[PDB]
């Protein structure tokens, strides 16, 4: 007959009706049956798990020893393959004490028993499969019921019964070795003992069962109120008062309470699972009782809902017109009712939202808003065809049950016609064309005399959930499902991007943004969070609270009561409730009222229903609840949950702030109808919940318990097979590591389980036999195999991979390590290449091969889905769009990108994407794979899945048992994988394949030590410096380093990546101009538009890493195969693997280059597309055709670049503290090359920024925070700023900065680019000259295109030579220059001895220890023919803080790096040690002459060797021109210093008028060049200048003596005379310093 | 040439006559606001009525134009 | 040309259409007042439920 | 001047301008009907309650 | 006197007058017919009362 008991998960309510009836008066043949043969003592259904919890089988029944020696293996494989071998022996003990403990592997018996019983009773022919034996259990399967028996007692129950046993088993097992590997890689040890424990305890509750379920439902909500109870700060308290568990089950108290003692994030984790205990049977009688009561009960009567209706509509008016201000810069459409205020007049006018509005928003009441958009009654085929199930009339509601309980109820028969009167399912709907005219089919709604027959409604109990008395959905008629599409389409197209409360959470950067905040505030004290659970939600909406807003929408898109049908529809619907053999009564082919399983109207549409407007309403409500009492919040909203923050005041603190928001949200809510129950809501300062993920402190819980034991319905759209086993375990461990899951954890789980899943479905041949089982787990969907969790490489790493060159080298490591030999390979692969090249499979998938997948479940999906709905289609929408044959165009198209002349399936996927053939095959595919098409798919030959299941079986058996060989991948297994994985690719396509293969990062880089590490490893090596020693603590503390037609637009923008980067090709045009003809485009032309994967983000904030690796790979603009972002977690994975496993990280390591033909230069190739396309456009898959209206580059780049560097300086001044230290930008600044700067000329730049600031003329207190924040080291642009200026070359390129840098006088590099910056506001006399340069057409060049120049900027320049200058060199008997070294102020003498003793010694190589004052070491540097080896000892800061001083290159060329990061000890000539062999020693005279024709007077005396050797009779050699490490910027001449000395005393005088600037640092900045002054002034210098600075009549009078009392004391000490300099520029003609002098610099000049 | 202009120029009159017609439209707006209040009161009374038994939805407005 | 201009202006017609528009603004007016009584008496009916 | 002339002419639109104001006043005037009607009607409610 | 003839005419303005009252002729027919569509329902309420 039909096939029976089709279900293997549980995915329905468990029922007991049936069972009921069964056992009272049945006729029916079976009942009879299964009534024979239940024993005297039989239990409830609803007791069911009292008789499974009983279930025990033998100890150690299946043999499985060859499971955990292959899961061992195989792990050991992957571990060996990372590189990674100090994890080893963590992995596989964890494993192995997971299946050897007795009771998790009773469970493993126990989920493979039931399994075993599920695949051999499900999918059959056989109504009744006889005595099968489940340890101490007898089952019985008739139909649909089952009988369970012990010893004497029975249960007779239904088949979800059975699965809800068999779920429960499966659940258990996944929570034992989940727990096991999660306690094998954590700072806490093994939980498995209160996993146990817990189990034991809920086995051990004999109460009834809705008492039990109570317990269950609340075990996490009392858990949470433990650990807020504990841990709130600020807040109090009762949450965990309200809950029965302390006084119905000691026990489980006991454990939570320990649990909560030894660690509260454990008893979050244990806590939140929920469906590893059984699941309830619903009490349909009351349950449905209650239900159709609460869809009709008042709470407040209708006058007073209605007014607060309107009262909503005021805050709805006043949001939106707040939103349409700030995105339009303009006011709606609005029309003002007479007695409008006057202010909404004059901001109309002006068009501006005053901020007074907030708080008084009844002045709305007045402001009608008029028509903004157009109601879309035409939807996309997306929506229309999947999630729901439907009823096409209210004539099919006989279907729904049974004749024979109707019968036996009422009396009589129920007249059930024999056919269905049309489609159960949207897709069939779609078939037969009954929704080909959506507007004819939506014309009641907008009259609102919706038709008789589409007025029915079922309401659904929910599965898998904990309500005894059941949750209900609906299911409802086609128009109303067509209604709500439309209506939440609009809703959420228009309406809500102008709400605030909701844009900020459907935008993902604002929604980070504000969990960040709250992430960082609530630890401090500030920002507590209120959780609100609305109980009743769905049930309380009344139609006097909606229809006013639903007036205003249906005024503002033209649409008449189209939004508010809805709210009296219910009023006029039917609502039955679907219960087989409890049937509602029919009079005349109606059903009958009767309260418990019939209601003719309620008051409320149902669950799901109307969900858009719902959530504004309610969030209407809180915004008036909290603005009535003045506070700052944010609202985050998921339906029925909301999430609320609220900051913390001045005046009030937390408690009396919390209870005045908790009151006004409970008088809020009850005015709406929607009573607030106190014991449902809750405060904290601890714990909240967003996105179903659960923040402690501010730190997401660990999820791995709930997510890897969740039972997944899997066999999706097909028959059952092992294929889509493997898939959907496989997705799970994916979707658990993507989500803050640990990769080893569901790593080991994901193969512990697959071994499991193997052995219920496979025979004992292939399941005793070791190495078949791991080379059978390490083949991988990749190479034809079945689908493993062990073979990707998107559970380590985020971005797109290749799974490939992995595979290979995953096969590689198992025949070199494990006894494997490559014929085994050749036998469990079995390579077998097409005939011919498929194109479309490489445009689908571009990392994909041309190689037979045979153990892939069949559909024929192309061709035979198309052939039946081309077929049996009986109206429109279906022809028109399957006019011609899909696939055999996109074949077509497939051809025509694959006469590319490079073939690069990267880029030929990306131009199939912007086809209509692409999104006509979407289409096809959500006809295939989506819900409530499996129906169609499974019900059209539904007898022969049964068949087919059986057949696929028989078939993969076979392939596995098959001993013969495939292609000989030999070849392809050793060596390099990158080109093994290119040439496996050319073999297989036919063809070579570019831009498609990225190398494995291990095989790329290898980690090392530099305890042992040699010079070689650091010729191409990333460097890891940590900056404490890193344990178990810092893995979870932070530390202190930082972290449609829309197609046509992509159409362009993918043009314009191919027309800048000067691919041209007449073909190529001619296929995106077809493109654009068949999308309706007509135009000819359109010119328009760190971080890691966070496991190892906190470990990141404790390391730094950078790129060293420019010895060979980054010197050059060729790009290489680096994806960095995989390098950094990889790195990060082994720093993470040594703590793990219970070391330390105490010094740096690295990761060195290790296979050198993975490093490929990439060919920036243009591509050719040969053929002329064939393709010619569709143009009838596009309903909706959108309309016509909807220089080198260097300079343009150049300027636009300088005024977005502006615009950035500019939101970093007025960005607040907290957002500084966040390196978000303006225009996204941080994603760009170095290299592409360095050939941008910066001149142009600079004169653009210059211009720019300029062109701003900022307010005073705008420019103070410029100056400030420029003369300190903040924001991310001036890091930006000195990370372009990092090399010299760009600084002495600069022809406007040769010029203008004897003006400036710089202590630091830092202060040379503040100055370059901030100098035009300060300074005009330079940009009197150079301001000349403008050009207005550079201007003009628009921020949007600019990264498209970006991709021009990169190739036309080139990048500056770099240039030694030269220090003083000493050696022999010469003539005195002037000894210039380090005068600046720094001890020059520390430099002279240590020059004249490495010149007298010869030595050519000088090892400098990290003790040495830099600026001695940038001397030694700056010698010539000499070797500078420092001792980094693995640790790069020092090398960069040396390289960060000079501002020539000779740090850059005479320091030897590989030797000197590889250098730890004395290994020749230091100077450095205290004392030793080959050390030089610095002692302190006393008193000495220095008897030397050079240099004055001696300080200190050299040592070496516990010797000294004479340094008094050399001299120098001469010199040439200097670096700036003699400082030009102040050298000989006075005319340069006394423009500076006009300058500082102009600076000084501008700043002082500044607003919010007080002139201290400026002022020390202005006391350092006068000091200079001081050295040459010839007045006694006072030490200490009492030094009175006031303005008086707009001129800044600032002296020593205070000419007026208003000057303001500032005290200045330390002047004195000490450089050397102070005699070299004493100079003849005395006054002319007077000559061209001001007189306030006079005044400074003679003191006193 | 001039009188036959003065007496062929309407300017005044015609930005008169055009702001009359905006004074009917401003009222015409108000009539429908509120006639809008008297449907809601209407209709949901109407509705209130309705529930459980089996009256008919009646149609409230007219018809979409062409 | 004079006849041309005579014949392309109405301006007495133009008078009398103004005339007509402050009759039709009277009658604006008084629907306004009566549907403000019938506003009231829905009002009152609605508030005694 | 024809063709100035002819973008003079506005003999037509004031007289079907006439036309348009003539089937507002009806308009109007018969909805008023309509309105006494409707409290007519609406006054029996407290006759009735 | 060129340039004084443009004043004197616009008939593109006093065709958008035209279609502007038009459109408020056909906001007068669709109160008229919602109003008797209101009608309807207080007769059924007098009827139930
Ligand atoms: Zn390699
Ligand atoms: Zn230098």
């Amino acid at each position: 007959a039909g096939i029976n008991r089709t279900d293997q998960s549980l995915k329905n309510p468990l029922l007991g009706t049936e069972v009921s009836f069964c056992l009272k008066s049945s006729s029916l043949p079976h009942h009879v049956r299964a009534l024979g043969q239940i024993k005297a003592r039989n239990l409830a259904s609803c007791d069911y798990y009292l008789l499974f919890r009983q279930v025990v089988l033998p100890p150690e029944v299946y043999p499985i020893g060859v499971l955990i020696r292959a899961a061992e293996a195989i792990l050991t494989v992957i571990v060996s393959a990372w590189k990674l071998e100090h994890m080893t022996k963590t992995l596989y003990s964890s494993v192995r004490y997971a299946l050897t403990n007795p009771r998790v592997r009773a469970q493993l018996e126990l989920h493979i028993a039931y399994q075993r019983i599920v695949g051999q009773v499900s999918y059959s022919r056989e109504a009744d499969i006889g005595p099968k034996r489940l340890g101490n259990m007898s089952l019985q399967f008739v139909q649909s019921l089952v009988i369970a028996t012990i010893d004497t007692t029975s249960c007779l129950m239904t088949y979800n019964h059975f699965l809800a046993a068999a779920d429960t088993a499966k659940s258990r097992c996944h929570l034992l070795i989940a727990s096991v590997v999660q306690g094998a890689l954590w700072e806490q040890g093994s939980f498995l003992d209160h996993i146990i424990n817990l189990i034991d305890t809920i086995d051990s509750i004999n109460l009834p069962h809705d008492d039990y379920f109570t317990i269950i439902k609340s075990i996490s909500p009392y858990s949470q109120g433990l650990v807020m109870g504990r841990h709130n700060v600020s807040v109090s308290s009762d949450f965990a008062s309200v809950f029965t568990i302390p006084e119905s089950c000691p026990q489980l108290d006991s454990l939570l309470k320990k649990l909560l003692q030894l660690d509260p994030v454990l008893l979050l984790m244990v806590s939140s699972v929920q469906k590893s205990w059984y699941f309830p049977e619903i009490r349909m009688v009351d349950g449905s009782r209650e239900q159709l009561h609460k869809m009709r009960v008042e709470l407040e009567t209708p006058q007073a809902l209605l007014s607060y209706g309107h009262t909503l509509l005021s805050i709805f008016r006043a949001e939106f017109i707040k939103g349409y201000v700030s995105k339009n810069a303009k006011w709606p459409p609005v029309h003002l009712l007479p007695g409008c205020d006057k202010s909404i007049k004059n901001a109309r006018e002006l068009g501006r939202w005053s901020p007074a509005f907030d708080r008084r928003w009844q002045l709305f009441a007045k402001v009608v808003i008029l028509r903004i958009a157009d109601l879309d009654m035409d939807p996309d085929f997306n929506d229309i065809v999947s999630d729901k199930a439907i009823i096409s009339s209210r004539r099919d509601w006989v279907f729904e049950y049974n004749a024979a309980a109707f019968w036996k109820k009422y009396g009589e028969r129920l007249e059930r016609p024999p056919a269905r009167s049309g489609p159960s399912r949207l897709v069939n709907a779609l078939i037969d064309g009954r929704l080909d005219n959506i507007p004819a089919l939506l014309e009641p709604f907008y009259r609102g005399a919706v038709e008789f027959e589409d007025r029915l409604t079922v309401l659904v109990p929910k599965e898998k959930e904990l309500k005894v008395k059941g949750r209900f959905f609906s299911k409802q008629t086609l128009a109303i499902r067509i209604y709500q599409v439309v209506a939440e389409a609009a809703l959420k197209n228009e309406v809500m991007p102008y709400l605030k409360t909701h844009s900020m959470t459907m935008s993902s950067t604002a929604l980070t943004h504000l969990l960040n905040r709250l992430s960082h505030t609530i630890t401090k004290g500030d920002s507590f969070v209120i959780n609100l659970d609305y109980s009743s939600w769905c049930n309380g909406f009344r139609p006097e609270l909606q229809a006013p807003i639903c007036r205003q929408l249906d005024q503002m898109f033209n649409c008449g009561y189209f939004f508010r049908t809805g709210c009296t529809l219910p009023c006029f619907t039917t609502f039955i409730i679907q219960d087989r053999f409890n049937p509602p009564y029919s009079f005349r082919g109606e059903p009958v009222e009767d309260g418990v399983t019939c209601a003719v109207g309620t008051k409320t549409m149902g669950e799901g229903m109307r969900q858009k407007l719902w959530t504004i309403l309610t969030s209407c409500w809180e915004i008036i609840a909290l603005r009535e009492i003045n506070v700052t919040f944010n609202i985050l909203g998921q339906g029925d949950n909301q999430t609320i923050i609220i900051h913390k005041s001045a005046s009030q603190n937390n408690q009396l702030l919390a209870e005045r928001a908790l009151g006004a949200l409970y008088k809020h809510a009850r005015l709406a109808g929607h009573n607030l129950k106190v014991e449902e809501c809750w405060v904290s300062d601890c714990l909240y919940e967003y996105g179903k993920k659960l923040f402690f402190r501010g730190v997401p819980v660990p999820g791995c318990l709930k997510q890897l034991s969740r039972v997944t319905d899997s066999t999706g759209e097909l028959f059952p097979n092992l294929y889509s086993k493997l898939a959907c375990l496989t997705s799970s461990c994916l979707s658990a590591a993507m989500a803050d899951t640990s990769p080893w954890v569901a790593l080991a789980t994901g193969v512990c389980l697959y071994l499991i899943e193997l052995y219920v479905e496979l025979p004992p041949a292939i399941m005793q036999d070791e190495s078949l089982l791991t080379t059978l787990c390490l083949v991988g969907p990749s190479i034809g195999g079945l689908p493993t969790p062990a073979t990707l490489p998107s559970v380590f790493f985020r971005g797109m991979s290749d799974p490939l060159p992995f595979q290979l080298a995953l096969l590689q490591t198992l025949i070199k390590t494990t006894g494997v030999t490559c014929s085994l390979v050749n036998r469990v692969v079995k390579l077998r290449i097409a005939p011919y090249p498929d194109w479309l499979s490489l445009v689908t998938d571009p990392t994909s091969l041309n190689i037979a997948q045979v153990y892939r479940p069949e559909r024929q999906i192309r061709r035979w889905i198309e052939e039946a709905i081309a077929t049996s289609s009986h109206s429109s929408r279906i022809a028109t769009f399957f006019q011609q044959p899909l696939t055999e165009m996109a074949q077509l198209l497939a051809r025509d990108l694959s006469t590319m002349m490079p073939l690069r399936p990267r880029d030929m996927s990306a131009l199939f994407a912007l086809s209509n053939v692409a999104y006509g095959l979407s289409i096809i595919d959500l006809f295939q794979k989506s819900s409530t098409v499996v129906s169609a798919s499974q019900a059209v030959h539904i007898e022969d899945v049964a068949l087919e299941s059986v057949r696929y079986k028989e078939s993969i058996i076979q392939g596995l048992l098959d001993t013969t060989e495939g292609y000989n991948m030999q070849p392809y297994l050793e060596g390099c994988t990158y080109l093994a994985a290119k040439q496996l690719r050319r073999l297989t396509w036919g063809r070579d394949l570019v831009g498609v293969t990225m190398p494995f990062v291990a095989e790329q880089f290898h980690p090392h030590s530099s305890v042992g590490a040699k010079a070689e490893l650091y010729l191409d090596a990333i460097i890891y410096c940590p900056q404490e020693t890193l344990r178990s603590h810092h893995l979870t503390t932070r530390g202190d380093q930082p972290l449609a037609a829309n197609l046509v637009k992509d159409t362009l923008v993918l043009h314009q990546w191919y027309k800048v980067r000067k691919v041209t090709d007449p073909h190529l045009n001619t296929l995106m101009a077809r493109f654009l003809l068949e999308k309706g485009y007509t135009s000819d032309a359109r010119p328009s538009i760190q971080g890691l994967t966070g496991y190892v983000n906190i470990l990141s904030t404790w390391l730094r890493f950078s790129s060293d690796y420019l010895h060979s790979f980054s010197k050059s603009s060729d790009d290489y195969t680096i994806h960095f972002q995989h390098v950094f977690t990889y790195g990060c994975l082994y720093a993470d693997s040594v703590i793990r496993s219970g070391g330390v990280i105490s010094t740096p390591y690295l990761l060195s280059a290790s296979c050198k033909t993975c490093f490929e230069k990439i060919d920036s190739e243009e591509f050719v597309l040969a053929c002329e396309p064939q393709y010619r456009g569709a143009e009838w898959l596009i309903t909706k055709p959108v309309t016509v209206p909807e220089f080198d580059p260097c300079v343009s780049a150049s300027y636009c670049l300088g005024i977005l560097i502006g615009k950035s300086f500019l939101v970093d001044i007025r960005a607040s503290g907290q957002d500084i230290m966040e390196q978000r930008t303006w225009a996204n600044l941080e994603r760009f090359s170095i290299s592409d700067m360095q050939k941008l000329p910066w001149s142009i730049v600079i004169r653009s920024l210059w211009r720019f600031l300029i062109g701003a003329r900022l307010l005073q207190f705008e420019k103070a925070g410029l100056i400030r924040m420029l003369y300190a080291a903040t924001g991310p642009t001036f890091s930006f700023l000195m990370k372009v200026f990092q090399d010299s070359a760009l600084l002495m390129d600069c022809a406007p900065l040769d010029r203008l840098s004897p003006r400036i006088n710089f202590h630091s590099r830092g202060d040379l680019v503040a100055k370059l910056v901030l100098l035009p506001f300060i300074n005009p006399g330079i940009v009197e000259i150079e301001v000349s340069g403008i050009n207005s057409k550079y201007h003009a060049v628009s921020e949007a295109n600019m990264d498209l120049y970006i991709a021009a900027a990169k190739s036309v320049g080139v990048k500056p030579t770099q240039f030694v200058e030269e220090t003083n060199d000493f050696t022999a008997r010469g003539h005195h220059h002037g000894c210039y070294s380090l005068s600046w102020s720094k001890s020059r003498n520390q430099s002279q001895v240590l020059k004249m003793v490495v010149r007298k010694l010869k030595l050519c190589v000088l090892y400098i220890y990290p003790t040495v004052d830099p600026a001695v070491a940038l001397d030694l540097c700056h010698l010539p023919a000499l070797t500078i080896i420092l001792v980094l000892g693995g640790d790069p800061a020092y090398y960069e803080r040396l390289l960060e001083m000079d501002l020539c290159g000779a740090v850059s060329s005479r320091v030897d790096i590989p030797h000197s990061l590889a250098a730890r000890t004395h290994k020749g000539f230091t100077i450095g040690p205290d004392t030793g062999p080959g050390v030089i020693r610095l002692d302190k005279l006393e008193s000495v002459c220095y008897a030397h024709p050079c240099l004055e007077e001696l300080e200190f005396n050299a040592y070496l060797d516990s010797e000294l050797v004479d340094i008094s009779d050399m001299c120098c050699l001469p010199l040439a021109t200097p670096c700036k490490a003699l400082f030009r910027p102040i050298y000989r001449s006075l005319q340069s210093f006394r423009l500076a000395l006009m300058d500082n005393y102009s600076f000084v005088m501008d700043l002082i008028l500044i607003r919010g600037l007080d002139i201290r640092p400026h002022l020390e900045e202005f006391d350092e060049l006068l000091v200079v002054g001081q050295h040459i002034l010839g007045q006694p210098v006072l030490v200490e200048v009492v030094y009175y600075v006031g303005v008086v009549g707009k001129r800044p009078v600032l002296a020593r003596h205070p000419w007026s009392a208003d000057l303001k004391r500032i005290t200045v000490g330390g002047r004195a005379p000490c450089p050397s300099a102070a005699r070299l520029r004493d100079e003849d003609c005395q006054g002319s310093l007077l000559v061209g002098l001001p007189a306030g610099l006079t005044q400074l000049l003679i003191i006193d | 040439t001039i009188q036959t202009a003065q007496r062929c120029d309407h300017s005044d009159s015609i930005r008169i006559l055009g702001e009359n017609i905006k004074i009917l439209d401003r009222s015409m707006k108000t009539m429908m606001e509120t006639m809008k209040l008297m449907m809601e009161k209407v209709d949901l009374l109407y509705a209130s009525t309705a529930v459980g038994t089996s009256a008919p939805m009646l149609p409230s407005h007219p018809a979409p134009p062409r």
